């Protein structure tokens, strides 16, 4: 069974940074890309980027080039995402999804979300 | 058949007679004050599996006895006997 | 065009050659009554089955894979049960590596089998632990493939028995491995004779991005035997 | 406490033979003397060190040769001038010297070697000199007949004793000599095996415990 | 492991009856005799009788012929003992012991006791 | 004077005779390709071991014992594991019953083996359940041995293959049982062909009380085979 368990919610004053985690269990972790999403409350969603835990190559959206960084751990089987220079407009829910074996972007397994 | 045990209290050779001959056939028990009982000597000379080896028993036709070399704190317990020769089987009075 | 060995059968291959590592087959212990004289049980019909492993993914940035051959089969199937409640074994193997890509992919692999591959840690004075070696079915990954994780170079690594998988020409390799050890029978839970290692020399490429080009490894013990568990009195 | 294993394949039988079970040249004597008792006298008993006494008492009767090698290492109490030694072998029936300059060192009948310090060490082999057919290791009897004889001493069992002397004159330097004797049994023929001893030894004369 | 678990204590007015149990576990129940004992508080012990659960033959002491009855159940693996016509002198602790395979009376396993 | 069968060996018996039940041995399925045509695996070296059961106690008031023979070995050893993940078997048995008493005991047993022993409940209109029949290794006990728990008398029960254990003369019995069934291969978890039953006719006695006179039953499958679990494709 594939489960994507994220951390609980947290908040921060502006000018700081924050780090979250999307721990995965039920499959072989080093085969699938780990995409990250952003939904402002009441609007549509937005693609941030992914991490390739087989190689640690990341590819970011152009809006989120300076905000977020993306890492991946093999031992603890956990993907991280760290923001930087938080403002008032960063209050959103952040998701994590899973790719496919062949590197296609169609998402069948999801996280629950983590407010900021 | 009646069996009597000569010391009533102890303050270390505990002997017990018998009304008849019993041809071996005597066991030595001990009772902790918590309420647990386990035997010590069976067939008047052998030792149970799991006893400290300081205990030993004598043998005769009708007058048997227990021998303890050294004493200890939780060694302090009332000691009983038993003849299994003929039913009804009877204990003794006990010491300590 | 199929390899029917016992219970299972890997069917529909490309043309292939049984390049024997060095010059020999398993051979079944010709004459040693001086050692462990309870005659080996020699199971033959219930071990030879092509235990296929998990398919691994070959992307552009990948760097290599390695398996320890008596270790990769300790927990799998009927060979995996005979490793427990036996302490001596003697067997040779057969390896069939097959990837599959279309006529628009390009790349090259080196399928090499290394006897007694003692690894080494990078930039420290501490020998590798029990957990960095006994990885299991999943295998491992080269951190520095150019020096084979022990200092000996990859340019000279064709002295071992090896074949090439060049995706322009073929997509298959087959190596037969004899019993390579000094002792006549060995202990399976703490010694690993061979070490199958595949290393992409030329990385792959295509117009689109990161095609998987999945690979399949299949291992089968050839002429296996164990100690005797049944005796008269 | 690491517990390991290795398979073993062997074929040899000729390593447990008695001929090469006791051919190993163990040390049997080590005693110093200062020259300025000025010599080294030692009876040729074999039950002096318990490493070789226990190994030799697995059998009842055995028969061999001696192969004595005397190894002398001197000092001055810095350089010593050309010391010459004498190692006379005295069997039974011949008299033993009691002083360094006795007239028993000049006796022609018993064999003697004359070896320097700078040479390789001296070496003589001694034949089987029992007057039975084998050495009785364990003797259940009395040499003394009447009521007072020492128990377990066979009068036919003895060999002799050797005596080592600095030949040179009194010199103004005084030096310390250390003598080691190595005996190597040759041509073994052993009879009647016996169980080996477990409790430690108490004396050199008898089997107490 | 051989265990002889008895019931908790109970008391009764005179003129009544009472039933107890000595449930055994850890061995084959139908091979060993089940002896029952009586100890007045502050004195020695006394043999009451046994039950043979292979045959349901019982043999009582002569003093306790009319007081106690002895049964044995094979399914629940439990030996019972029922008194009758309780008086003031029946206040004691009651034990249960186990015989041997060969039918000898030397007791190595015991109960904890049950007051009346 | 020993029965060395495979791994184990019951040694040091009294003189005994292989009285074959009726006139035949196991025979190994001479020719049936018309039924279940996956050739039977026929294990031979890893089942024949004299599984000795628990020793039972013979007192004065005892009344009898019974075991169902494919049922008493479903959870014991290598035969017990082959009953799971196989659904057809075919085997004959060998039974060795041996009690031991001194020269002051007296008594007599009847060791009988009953094919297709359909039991019956006393004084009710309900057929026996699953739990009154599949007792297992521990066996059972006759409630009314004079009618063999189905109405057919014990006086005529010597029509089956039987031997006597008379403690004046001998203390041993040995019966060899062939494959007694209409179908060529049968299902082990729900059908029980034979039923070993020992019944003390003359009860024992001695001067003292209730001597145990313990008995030992030992069962060994003779020529066993099962369905095929391994096929080519």
């Amino acid at each position: 069974q594939v489960q994507l368990q994220q951390s609980g919610t947290e908040l921060a004053k502006p000018g700081a940074s924050v780090k979250m985690s999307c721990k995965a269990s039920g499959y072989t972790f080093t085969n699938y890309w780990m995409h990250w999403f952003k939904q402002r409350p009441g609007q549509g969603l937005e693609w941030i980027g992914y991490v390739n835990p087989n190689t640690d190559y990341t590819d970011y959206n152009h809006k989120f080039k300076d905000k977020a960084t993306l890492t991946a751990d093999k031992s603890s089987s956990t993907a991280y995402m760290q923001l930087s220079s938080l403002t008032s407009e960063d209050s959103a829910v952040y998701f994590c999804a899973r790719g496919t074996f062949g590197n296609y972007a169609s998402f069948a397994y999801w996280g629950q979300g983590t407010l900021v | 058949i009646q069996m009597i045990q000569s010391p009533s209290s102890m303050f270390v050779s505990l002997s017990c007679r018998a009304s008849q001959d019993i041809r071996g056939n005597l066991d030595w028990y001990q009772q902790k004050p918590g309420g647990t009982i386990k035997l010590l000597i069976y067939s008047t000379s052998n030792l149970n599996s799991g006893v400290p080896s300081r205990f030993s028993g004598s043998g005769s036709g009708s007058d048997y006895s227990l021998t303890i070399s050294s004493l200890e704190s939780e060694d302090f317990a009332d000691y009983y006997c038993l003849q299994r020769n003929a039913y009804p089987l009877t204990f003794g009075g006990g010491t300590k | 065009l199929q390899l029917k060995l016992g219970n299972s059968a890997i069917v529909t291959q490309e043309a292939a050659n049984y390049c024997c590592a060095y010059g020999e087959w398993p051979n079944y212990l010709p004459d040693h009554e001086a050692v462990a004289i309870d005659k080996p049980t020699q199971p033959e019909t219930a071990t030879d089955r092509f235990y296929t492993l998990k398919s691994v993914k070959w992307e552009t940035g990948s760097t290599g894979w390695w398996w320890k051959l008596p270790d990769a089969l300790n927990n799998i199937g009927m060979f995996g049960q005979n490793v427990q409640h036996h302490y001596l074994y003697r067997s040779g193997f057969l390896i069939h590596v097959q990837c599959n890509a279309t006529k628009f992919h390009q790349g090259a692999l080196l399928v090499v089998a290394i006897p007694e591959h003692q690894r080494g840690a990078h930039n420290t004075n501490t020998s590798p632990g029990f957990d960095d070696i006994m990885k299991g079915e999943e295998g491992g990954t080269f951190n520095h493939p150019y020096v084979l994780d022990d200092g000996t170079s990859l340019a000279c690594a064709t002295i071992f028995p090896h074949q090439w998988i060049n995706l322009r020409t073929n997509n298959s390799a087959t190596i037969v491995l004899p019993w390579m050890n000094a002792a006549p029978m060995d202990f399976p839970l703490r010694h690993n004779q061979w070490t199958l290692a595949i290393i992409p020399v030329v990385p792959l490429g295509t117009r689109t991005t990161s095609s998987m080009v999945p690979i399949t490894v299949s291992i089968a013990p050839m002429c296996c035997e164990f100690n005797g568990l049944r005796h008269a009195i | 406490a690491i517990q390991t294993r290795t398979v073993i394949n062997q074929h040899g039988v000729s390593e447990t033979l008695v001929e090469n079970f006791l051919s190993r040249a163990a040390l049997v004597s080590k005693r110093s003397f200062e020259y300025k008792k000025n010599f080294f006298k030692w009876t040729i008993n074999t039950r002096s060190f318990v490493q070789l006494r226990r190994k030799l008492e697995l059998f009842t009767y055995l028969r061999f040769d001696a192969e004595i090698t005397i190894l002398t290492t001197v000092a001055v109490n810095v350089g010593l001038p050309d010391l010459t030694l004498q190692a006379m072998f005295v069997p039974t029936g011949a008299l033993t010297p009691e002083k360094q300059d006795s007239f028993h060192w000049q006796s022609g009948s018993n064999a003697s070697v004359f070896f320097k310090i700078s040479d390789p060490p001296a070496r003589i082999t001694i034949p089987f000199m029992c007057i039975n057919s084998a050495y009785s290791v364990f003797y259940d009897g009395f040499a003394g007949f009447e009521k007072n004889g020492l128990y377990g001493i066979n009068p036919a069992d003895t060999i002799g004793n050797l005596c080592v002397r600095i030949v040179n004159e009194h010199q103004p330097v005084g030096f310390t000599v250390t003598v080691r004797v190595y005996m190597k049994p040759k041509h073994i023929k052993a009879w009647a095996p016996r169980p080996p001893r477990t409790l430690p030894y108490m004396s050199i004369a008898n089997a107490n415990y």
